[PDB]
């Protein structure tokens, strides 16, 4: 560690500290994330261990890249690749301007890729919010912070002692579901795809009951017709307001109606029927952007 | 590595079919075997990796750890003392536990303290030495630990099977699979092959080929090699399904035990 030079602090978790840091032969920036191995009871931590495995294996254009692991004296070091903003700040930044609608469907394509093989790797983000998406300054954007991420290969259940985001939260895991599943990272990118298009969270809530509602309120209170099983959950109660489902053209004006349909299908009730990520990449909302390639068989 | 091998997995809703199954198929490309890797070490003898496996195992169950956080720590240690030479018998402990608590911590949700660990020793292994021999396992993987144990080539073959009791055949599968990894000879055959062999013997190969896309071709040599322990396993009869304080019934199968394995090694070997 002694070829690094601390330049910022960017960041701080539960398990260290984020510098911004500049390699001083080379010039090129990186992210250090320092964990201080003196006050972990339980040696590394398993949080850090995980992601540090897991991102060995996925190696994507569209997820940020681990570097290197350098272990000092007491000290344990996560070298990523430095980008310059996180997708929150960009988004607070075009507040007034607004972000223009091809970079916005950029975005999105990427983002749709980067999970998407997440996903063929048999791997739940669970943790898909603007401040965990990076853009650099020549137009890409890459998954970031795999902390909360687990493999699927054998059902991934719910815990009610676990800290997840509320705002990009889904449905079911709100009324109880035992366990999650891709649905969920595709319904947090459907809640970031509204908010690039009018730079307000779509369902800022401050309770799960108040979180609940909101999404109520814009897309109708579910019932066994558009979600088989809803009146089944844990969570949830006769006694809830019925809301009619808003019309997308006011929910997300800019949207043209090819844009408003592939939210529409990432928003979807059912977890069952929620599009994938892959089929997004074929939605007609991306046909300027790519093009398919012949199918063998 | 294996030409004649098809793709035995169901349309998925969530991902593309070849593409899920491509990364399974590399995994075996990155996460290498060794089974001479004991010539590295002339003091050890495969005895005393079938003791330790066993001894793991037996941990394994008193705390409810999960199969593959077994096998995790199975492959952690194979692989680490692959890339290891002159290790001595007195030192495998230390290795073998630092090894589950790597693989707790990376499969449990709540996995034991590190105490815990240290306890199970039974003051030969402090938790200071095991925060040592764990990032000396972990830096001399480069940090590789996500491989596809046997044990989750068996939740493969499984999961094609019924989106086509299990959870009764899953568990007695896996007790000959159980009893199999405490030979080292085990190591000739890849992961999925061992897999495939263990679930032939309760089936058929007609259920081989069409839940892991193997032939018969591939696995016939595994399947001879295997069959001394498919055979001490079916003179006894199998082991139940057993319940779980704290664990789900629909997780129970995935809830690693432990039996008397090492006089079955024994008989198997005769
Ligand atoms: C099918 C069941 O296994 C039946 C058991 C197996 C063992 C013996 C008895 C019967 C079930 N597992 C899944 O569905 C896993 C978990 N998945 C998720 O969580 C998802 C999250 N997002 C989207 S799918 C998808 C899944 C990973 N996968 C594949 O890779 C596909 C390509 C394969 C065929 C191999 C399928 C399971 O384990 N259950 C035990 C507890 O409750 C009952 C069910």
């Amino acid at each position: 560690m002694e070829n690094f030079q601390k330049v910022e602090k960017i960041g701080e978790g539960t398990y260290g500290v984020v510098y911004k840091a500049r390699n001083k032969l080379t010039g090129e920036v990186v992210a250090l994330k320092k964990i201080r191995l003196d006050t972990e009871t339980e040696g590394v931590p398993s949080t850090a261990i995980r992601e540090i495995s897991l991102l060995k294996e996925l190696n994507h254009p569209n997820i940020v890249k681990l570097l290197d692991v350098i272990h000092t004296e007491n000290k344990l070091y996560l070298v990523f690749e430095f980008l310059h903003q996180d997708l929150k700040k960009f988004m607070d930044a075009s507040a007034l301007t607004g972000i223009p609608l091809p970079l916005i469907k950029s975005y999105l394509f990427q983002l749709l890729q980067g999970l998407a093989f997440c996903h063929s790797h048999r791997v739940l983000h669970r943790d898909l919010k603007p401040q965990n998406l990076l853009i650099n300054t020549e137009g890409a954007i890459k998954l970031a912070d795999f902390g909360l991420a687990r493999a699927f290969g054998v059902p991934v259940r719910t815990y009610t002692h676990e800290v997840v985001t509320l705002w990009y939260r889904a449905p079911e895991i709100l009324l109880g579901c035992k366990y999650y599943s891709t649905a969920v990272d595709i319904w947090s990118l459907g809640c970031i795809f509204a908010e690039m298009v009018t730079r307000r969270a779509l369902f800022p809530g401050d309770s799960e009951i108040d979180q609940l509602f909101r999404i109520f309120r814009t897309l109708g209170t579910p019932d066994e017709v558009v979600w088989p099983g809803v009146t089944s959950m844990p969570d949830y109660k006769p006694s809830f307001p019925k809301w009619a489902r808003q019309d997308f053209s006011k929910v997300v004006p800019p949207l043209d109606e090819d844009g408003r349909s592939l939210l529409s299908q990432m928003l979807h009730y059912d977890p069952n029927k929620r599009i994938s990520a892959k089929a997004a990449l074929a939605h007609p909302f991306f046909q300027d952007v790519t093009k398919p390639v012949p199918h063998l068989r | 590595i294996a030409p004649s091998r098809g793709s035995p997995l169901p349309v998925l809703s969530w991902a593309n079919r070849e593409e899920v199954w491509k990364i399974m198929l590399n995994k075996e490309k990155t996460y290498l075997r060794d089974q001479h890797f004991l010539e590295q070490h002339p003091l050890l003898q495969p005895k005393m990796r079938a003791i330790l496996l066993d001894w793991l195992m037996e941990v394994c169950e008193v705390y409810k750890l999960h199969r593959e956080t077994f096998y995790l720590a199975q492959d952690f240690f194979d692989r680490y003392m692959a890339t290891q030479e002159n290790v001595v018998k007195t030192l495998l402990q230390l290795i073998g536990i630092s090894s589950l608590f790597i693989a707790a911590k990376l499969e449990e949700i709540y996995p034991p303290k590190l105490h815990q660990f240290a306890y199970v020793t039974d003051g030969a292994c402090s938790g200071d030495e095991i925060l040592t021999m764990e990032l000396m396992i972990m830096k001399a993987l480069k940090w590789r630990l996500s491989p596809l144990t046997i044990v989750s080539w068996l939740n493969v073959y499984m999961q094609v099977a019924y989106l086509n009791y299990p959870q009764q055949i899953f568990i007695q599968i896996a007790e000959l699979l159980d009893l199999c990894v405490l030979d080292v000879d085990c190591l000739e055959f890849p992961y999925g092959i061992l897999a495939a062999s263990a679930l032939y013997h309760f089936s058929s190969s007609e259920l081989m080929q069409k839940v892991s896309g193997y032939q018969w071709c591939d696995i016939e040599n595994c399947v001879k090699w295997m069959v001394p322990f498919a055979m001490v396993i079916r003179e006894t009869g199998s082991s139940k399904l057993k319940h779980f304080r704290g664990v789900a019934d629909e997780d129970a199968h995935n809830i690693q035990t432990h039996r008397d394995s090492l006089d079955l090694l024994d008989k198997a070997r005769a």
